[PDB]
């Protein structure tokens, strides 16, 4: 049981956080990251 | 905790920009919040399903 | 109300020991800037040592937390409930100068104390003492560095937003707030200035242009403020009134009308909430789960609690049919 | 893969079918039967 909850944990957080934060980063970021906010008070230049 | 330091260690440099490593980042950690809850779910299924039938027909020596 | 103050009541409503793990808060700034003024008109309530010279000698830890009805408890009086709060004031000046002395001496041992108030968040105030170059009375010849490292033990701690405290008197180049705000916050991002005595400025000139955050570009803004003078203080003027009387003066001069709804402080008591609401996120997703499955822990017998009726034959009978079986 | 899919094709369905009926069984079966409308005729005294 020890082998085989350590070689299925991994699988399985890795199939429902990474593999899905990765792809909500290629395919949603943008389209929320639109709506949050202004959208026009956004990427205001750093003082820097 | 190391993905999530990840997340920032990637939006820290690369964004010179303002409150876009501030909207950046909390979208991105939200997410990550929300699908901690499934996999934490699921590990948690996992281990109820281990508890169900106790196989000895595997490569267990009786 | 705002939602946040609500989602606490709910909170302490359901008494469960969940937080929602606000950042602290510290008031920073220059020696006679208002910086306790400020933090108690931010509370609400007038239990505060304030007057000219130096007052605030001591690190006063404050703990607003959500009850019933509202006292105060200290660390050591303990199972006393001040609850009126000249009491209060009098007990911690008494309590300070226990310590320190009655030399303007001062100490860095925090005095931790606790408020109880209804509808306010389990925040973490910290007032500090202002910072000074020449010993004055009997303080060490090191009072500089030891306030400076005094409050930097409190400050440079992350989740810690500054209330970077200055006087509209003192040009703003020498704010010895603003100083260690840039030294501990470069980006500016829990940072929060705050301008105090707009009142006493001198004939001819105006704070517009540090006010329209031009000659400091700071990401926050500058919040203009116009607390009691001492003169109102021994005469006890009251806060409904001054408040009146702060809202009269940003409507009638003529450099500041026009950003009036932005300045004063009730704008300054928003700010602070939205920024409490800002940081309170990103655990949410965590939090509303973590007690979701607290609710589901529940709802099976909550569908026997909804609906019951006493002599109801069909629940007596179908509960006295699964006791038996069990049995 | 085999081995592991082998080992947690059981322990998966009866972890969700064998071993929930039977506490379906055991524990709400019984409400459901009596909460079932006209008791008088969910008991039919059969002639035999
Ligand atoms: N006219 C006027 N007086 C003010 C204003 N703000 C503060 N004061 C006066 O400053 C004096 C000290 O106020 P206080 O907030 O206690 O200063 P402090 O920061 O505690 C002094 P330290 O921090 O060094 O111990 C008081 O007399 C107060 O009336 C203001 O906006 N207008
Ligand atoms: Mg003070």
């Amino acid at each position: 049981v020890n082998k085989t909850v350590r070689d299925l944990m991994p699988k399985t957080i890795m199939h429902l956080m990474i593999n899905n934060t990765k792809e909500f980063i290629f395919s949603e970021l943008l389209a929320n990251l639109y709506s949050c906010g202004d959208q026009n008070t956004l990427m205001e230049e750093s003082a820097e | 905790s190391e993905l999530i330091s990840t997340v920032r260690q990637c939006t820290k440099k690369l964004q010179q920009y303002p409150r876009l490593r501030e909207e950046m980042e909390r979208i991105v950690t939200t997410h990550i919040r929300e699908r901690e809850g499934r996999t934490k779910e699921q590990v948690m299924l996992l281990i109820d399903i281990e508890l169900a039938y106790m196989n000895t027909n595997h490569e267990d020596f009786i | 109300i705002p939602l946040v103050n609500r989602l606490q009541d709910a909170f302490s409503a359901i008494g469960q020991n969940a937080d929602l793990d606000l950042p602290q808060i510290a008031v920073v700034g220059g020696q006679s800037a208002g910086k306790s003024s400020v933090l108690e008109n931010f509370v609400g309530r007038d239990f505060l040592p304030r007057g000219s010279g130096i007052v605030t000698r001591r690190p006063l830890v404050l703990q607003l937390v959500n009850a019933t009805t509202e006292y105060a408890e200290f660390l050591h009086c303990k199972g006393k409930k001040f609850t009126d709060f000249e009491e209060v004031r009098l007990e911690i000046e008494a309590e300070t100068d226990r310590v320190t002395g009655t030399n303007k001496g001062i100490s860095p041992v925090p005095i931790n104390l606790r408020v109880y108030s209804p509808h306010v968040l389990n925040l973490t105030l910290v007032d500090l003492p202002g910072m000074t170059k020449v010993p004055v009375g009997d303080q060490p010849p090191d009072i500089e560095f030891q306030i400076r490292d005094m409050l930097m033990q409190f400050v440079t701690k992350e989740n810690c937003l500054i209330l970077a405290v200055s006087p509209a008197n003192s040009d703003l180049a020498n704010s010895d707030a603003l100083k260690v705000a840039k030294e501990v916050d470069p980006q500016g991002q829990r940072t929060i200035g705050v301008i105090t005595k707009l009142d006493l400025m001198d004939e001819g000139t105006d704070a517009r242009d540090v006010l329209e955050n031009k000659l400091l570009p700071l990401r926050r803004g500058y919040i203009g403020v116009v607390n009691r003078s001492q003169k109102d203080i021994d005469g006890k003027k009251d806060i409904t009134a001054a408040l009146a009387a702060e809202r009269k003066f940003f409507l009638s001069h003529p450099s500041y009308r026009h950003l009036a709804d932005r300045m004063g402080t009730p704008y300054l008591q928003k700010v602070l909430n939205q920024q409490l609401t800002n940081h309170i996120r990103d655990t949410l997703p965590g939090l509303r789960n973590k007690l979701q499955s607290q609710l589901l822990s529940i709802e099976k017998e909550v569908e026997e609690y909804k609906n019951f009726r006493p002599d109801d034959p069909a629940r007596k009978t179908k509960a006295l049919l699964q006791m038996v079986q069990q049995f």
